[PDB]
């Protein structure tokens, strides 16, 4: 927005270079990072699954190889971004934007891949079965990360809007609404159990 | 006589020759004490294995007689030639009931569906076909191999076909739907025969590869395939891995199964030797050399303890299991 | 796979990039008839849920308004007027002046 | 004798570098990421 | 400049410079000015230089100069002490990637890195099968920043080869300065590898266009467009070639125009040693396969190099062209005996000796014409088992009908002439109505 403000004053004609300059640098950062969430979204919940699974491996050993490789080569690339952690420095990694767009592009294939395990891990909780595809590997994959379930409980139960957690985010001390109506269990359920 | 252990003899109990031409395959009547044999004399002789006498020679057939197949109750027989038509039996008669053309070239197998209410066809035009028993009509054409299809096979519960042609691969494909479940590519010259595993072999198959219990109890269906590269690999359908590889044989592998039992693989193959693999160990227990000539195709009784085995030198042997 | 209407509604929904933060209107404009604007009767009513066919349920958030801007209501049935909050816009509001 | 050139190369090295030339090389790159992927090898670049 | 840095606390002096710049000095004239020579004229050029020249130089009464290195000390250093006798893992045994250092070929190595670091154009003149290739490879392989791009030349060789190699494996980008042509990974500097440099026809006015093409990129530094009449200027391309002596039937010399950019190097056929060494090394990693044969490995290699000598001076290219035996064909016979005994868990010495002499015969005899050629490869083979293998079955081993195939059995065993007939004739019988 500033240099679009820039861009209408009359002054911009002597710093019309620089600022071009700097726009095209804003345009490739966002297009850059717009792919970069979503594949790291992806791919944290895409990891749980092939990795907290014992199963999977069996069921579904292309992908499962697949992933492996995909993982790898995602770790390689975060820890070239980790060695120089500068914006600048990963934008201006050589081809930063096409691995992103072929990661993504694999993720999507990977995750397409997985609807067989999902139908059958929704027999285990039998709400799982009103939670869409995706909700559903977000919440398997997530299931450490207890912070991020709270959007899902919603769709599981007709009150529940979120659950009551302790300072650890281990022992599960209740539920509440979403008027802020709380229940706090006679017996709180552990999650390290 | 452990009655899922016995293994064929090096003694032959008969050798039955009246075929003037090399004999294809051999089956077993279901149900019967009978014994059915196809060969290229365009003949379809029909043998007793308790006594080793021949009893009658079903001919119709123009050319080559390729395959032959048996339904649930032994009541109806089907029969492959390469004069490009199959041929359904009323093995109570003895007559031809229906005759089914339709497949551009050789047709080299067929199939009874478990139901008995379809029959499958695999032929050289690169074609599996479906053809109804009561009216005769192709109802259903499985394309998509690239070569000539040498044998079709369905599975215990008639859900799946498996293939194997001359372009090296083994396809599994899905009854009700056409499509191609599986591509089991591993070996390196043309696939000859397959095998489906019975339920009675699962479990020995899982503890013998090592396979984990599956969540559901179903193993998934395992299949073979004997090839010209001179092994023979057991397949799991439901993953598309090659569980085991077994090496031994000196020739082109012709015909191999399962052990009723479930605990041994039978195979037949062109070394002139009929051989029993302990797939526990992955290794050949015994070697039977069972004719003079090339051996096309064995067969294992369900129940009685009898093996038997055509070849090239027109003749039929039985073997006495002990 | 989603389609216009479910693809807005979940990624306001997700907000991955802050559209719950936002005034999020979605506007329907075009004629209404009962084929596709039924399907609309659980979001516009107190339930204010999208069910799909597929099991899924999207919740609508406080701030999205679902809004139509049409010019004749004579195909449109009494689930979808009893519905909705009705805005008329007489040819005399916007003279010619 | 340009038969014999193209054979003289394909029998030395098992690739001919000027036969898959424009829509040719990309057919054959795509075909080759179906063959890699069918033989479990992700390769990406053109030059693998 | 390297040796310093790899002392920063001790540079190097000027007595220990002056040592050093003039042992290589000497060294540099052996290597330049006979590197394309015999080794007889290599050993004259040394005498000549000791005669003459006032350097320190080796004390050995026979042995020249050229088997001495320079090391960075500053004192001769033998290039024996570079050559192990190394033992070669069983699965191997005479791979392509394989190569048994000797004294020829670590010094070809030395000088073809010294060549190669500058990106100096050089070409590697020798009869067919002589270890070019091989030694080119082995030298590239201590350069990892250089990737070798293979080119084989022959009569109707045309710069459109070359330029299908650039089109393919390089990138024109245009530059302030000009059009540039170069490799389209970067930091990697592309080495065009052209077999036969010297095959390419001349015309009737003494010519070869590709030789003319080359002459240009290399003293010019690059070539013209001839789509657009656009000067282009090669970066990180180094081309580097191989031929056999122009005296070879079907070989021209090379324009001396083009020889003044490119030293020559002359890799000869190894010796009876060298040739003992490397396929010694080779049957000593083979038969541990089958530890009873292990006492046999040195009658076997000196069986084997016997009758490759007899072979290679009786078969000339004087009476066929295709009458061309090389180290190469070694190479295929340890091959294929290593194929053979791979499967077998165990073998009599005969069953060894039936197979070294079918290996013999099917690399030796199956290019031969007339019948005479092939009664003498079959009776010298005879007479060279009998005489390096003595007391061994001579009627097991050398029954005539020597057969092996893996048609009648799962391994390459051999086969009896009428099961196999029979066999044949079954599978015939199954092709008629396949195929
Ligand atoms: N020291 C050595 N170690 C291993 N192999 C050698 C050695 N010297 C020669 N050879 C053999 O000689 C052959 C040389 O062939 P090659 O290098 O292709 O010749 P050219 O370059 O003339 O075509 C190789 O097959 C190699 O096995």
């Amino acid at each position: 927005n500033s240099v679009s403000a820039m861009k209408l004053s009359p002054y911009y004609k002597v710093f019309e270079e620089d600022a071009l300059s700097w726009e095209d640098k804003l345009n490739r950062i966002m297009a850059l990072f717009d792919v970069w969430i979503d594949v790291q979204r992806r791919w944290v919940y895409l990891e749980g699954i092939f990795t907290g699974s014992a199963d999977i491996k069996h069921l579904l050993p292309v992908e499962t190889q697949r992933f492996q490789s995909i993982s790898t080569e995602f770790l390689a690339l975060m820890k070239k971004v980790s060695k120089s952690p500068l914006v600048m420095d990963v934008l201006n990694i050589q081809g930063v934007q096409r691995s992103l767009e072929r990661l993504a592009d694999l993720l999507g294939k990977i995750q397409k891949a997985l609807g067989e395990y999902l139908e059958r891990e929704r027999s285990s909780f039998p709400r799982f079965y009103f939670v869409g595809d995706e909700d559903l590997l977000e919440i398997i994959g997530n299931s450490k990360n207890v912070a991020k379930l709270q959007k899902h409980f919603k769709k599981m139960f007709a009150g529940v809007s979120s659950i009551i957690l302790n300072e650890d985010n281990s022992v599960v001390l209740g539920i509440s609404s979403r008027e802020g109506e709380e229940v706090m269990f006679k017996t709180p359920v552990s999650i390290t159990e | 006589r452990d009655p899922k252990e016995w293994i064929p003899r090096p003694p032959e109990k008969y050798a039955l020759s009246g075929h003037r031409s090399p004999v294809t395959r051999v089956i077993f009547h279901p149900v019967f004490s009978v014994m059915v044999s196809a060969s290229e004399d365009a003949t379809i002789k029909v043998w007793d294995y308790e006594t080793g006498d021949f009893e009658r020679t079903l001919k119709g057939h123009t050319d080559s007689v390729q395959d032959i197949s048996f339904d649930h109750s032994g009541k109806l027989l089907a029969s492959c030639s390469a004069d490009m038509t199959i041929k359904l039996w009323d093995f109570q008669g003895f007559e031809c009931i229906r005759t089914m053309h339709g497949h551009d070239h050789n047709v080299s197998s067929v199939a009874i569906m478990p139901n008995g209410d379809h029959i499958v066809s695999a032929s050289r035009d690169k074609t599996i076909k479906m053809w109804e028993v009561q009216t005769g009509y192709c109802v259903k054409t499985f394309t998509g191999h690239r070569e000539w299809v040498r044998m079709v096979r369905p599975n215990q519960d008639g859900t799946l076909i498996a293939s194997c042609s001359n372009d090296q691969t083994v396809r599994v494909w899905v009854v009700a739907t056409k499509e191609c479940k599986a591509e089991l590519r591993e070996h390196e010259h043309v696939v000859e025969c397959i095998s489906w595993a019975p339920e009675s072999s699962y479990s020995s198959i899982s503890e013998a590869t090592g396979s984990e219990t599956k969540k559901s109890g179903k193993p998934g269906p395992f299949l073979l395939s004997g090839s010209r590269d001179k092994t023979i690999k057991m397949w799991d359908v439901s993953t598309g891995m090659c569980l085991m590889t077994l090496v031994g044989h000196d020739n082109w592998v012709r015909g191999v199964l399962f052990h009723s039992g479930g605990k041994f693989i039978l195979s037949c193959a062109d070394d002139k030797t009929l051989r029993v693999w302990d797939y526990k160990n992955k290794r050949c227990m015994k070697t039977l050399n069972a004719h003079e000539h090339f051996v096309t195709s064995l067969d294992f009784h369900k129940t009685a303890p009898y093996v038997v085995t055509g070849s090239v030198d027109q003749t039929v042997k039985v073997w006495e299991c002990r | 796979t989603d389609g216009l209407f479910t693809h807005v509604l979940r990624k306001i929904i997700d907000s991955v990039r802050g559209e719950l933060q936002k005034r999020q209107w979605i506007v329907f404009d075009g004629d209404v008839d009962p084929e596709w604007v039924e399907n609309l009767n659980s979001v516009l009513d107190d339930n204010k849920l999208l069910t799909l066919p597929n099991g899924e349920r999207l919740s609508l958030p406080p701030n999205v308004r679902i809004m139509f801007e049409v010019q004749d209501l004579k195909y449109a049935t009494l689930a979808t007027v009893s519905r909705c909050g009705m805005v008329w816009f007489s040819e005399d509001v916007l003279s010619t002046d | 004798s340009g038969f014999l050139e193209r054979m003289n190369t394909l029998l030395a090295n098992g690739e001919v570098p000027g036969l898959f030339e424009g829509d040719e090389y990309a057919t054959l790159m795509t075909q080759c990421k179906e063959g890699a992927q069918k033989e479990g090898l992700m390769l990406d670049s053109h030059e693998e | 400049a390297q040796y310093n840095a790899n002392h920063p606390d001790f540079p190097m002096q000027i007595e220990q410079l002056e040592r050093y710049i003039q042992r290589y000095l000497v060294y540099a004239i052996l290597w330049s000015l006979s590197g394309d020579s015999r080794l007889k004229m290599r050993a004259e050029l040394g005498e000549y230089i000791r005669r003459i020249t006032t350097v320190p130089l080796p004390t050995a009464p026979n042995i020249p100069i050229i088997d001495y290195e320079v090391s960075i000390s500053g004192e001769w250093s033998p290039w024996q002490a570079k050559v192990p006798q190394i033992e070669v893992e069983t699965h191997k045994v005479a791979a392509p990637d394989v190569v048994v250092p000797t004294l020829d070929t670590v010094r070809h190595e030395a000088l073809l890195y010294t060549w190669l670091a500058e990106h100096k154009p050089l070409v590697l003149c020798g009869p067919p099968g002589s270890g070019k290739t091989m030694t080119l490879f082995s030298a590239l392989r201590a350069l990892p920043d250089m990737e070798v791009v293979g080119l084989n030349f022959s009569s109707a060789t045309t710069p459109e080869l070359l330029l299908k190699t650039f089109d393919h494996y390089c990138e024109y980008r245009r530059t302030p300065n000009g059009v540039v042509l170069a490799p389209v990974q970067l930091g990697k500097w592309l080495v065009l590898f052209c077999d036969e440099i010297n095959l390419p026809d001349m015309d009737k006015y003494g010519t070869q266009r590709v030789i003319s093409f080359i002459r240009q990129m290399v003293e010019h530094g690059g070539f013209y467009r001839t789509s657009d009449q656009t000067w282009v200027k090669l970066e990180r391309i180094q081309f580097v070639g191989a031929c056999n002596p122009p005296t070879d039937p079907g070989r021209k010399p090379l324009s001396h125009r083009f020889l003044r950019h490119v030293p020559v190097v002359y890799v000869d056929y190894p010796g009876p040693a060298s040739l003992t060494q490397i396929y010694g090394t080779f049957n000593r990693a083979m038969l541990r396969l089958i530890p009873s044969l292990r006492t046999y490995a040195e009658p076997l290699t000196a069986a084997m190099v016997e009758f490759y000598t007899m072979s290679q001076e009786r078969f000339t290219q004087d009476t066929q062209p295709h009458y061309i035996y090389s180290p190469r064909e070694m190479t295929r016979w340890v091959r294929g005996i290593f194929e053979a005994l791979r499967p077998l868990e165990t073998l009599p010495v005969e069953g060894l000796i039936r197979i070294w002499a079918h290996e013999a015969l099917r690399l030796f005899q199956d290019r031969l014409v007339e019948d005479e050629e092939r009664r003498w490869t079959d009776e010298n083979i005879d007479t060279v088992a009998l005489k390096h293998f003595p007391n061994i079955d001579r009627e097991k081993a050398m029954s005539r009908p020597i057969l092996y195939s893996n048609w009648l059995s799962k391994d390459y065993i051999p086969v009896d002439q009428e099961e196999l007939r029979d066999y044949v004739k079954a599978r015939l019988k199954v092709f008629y109505e396949e195929e």
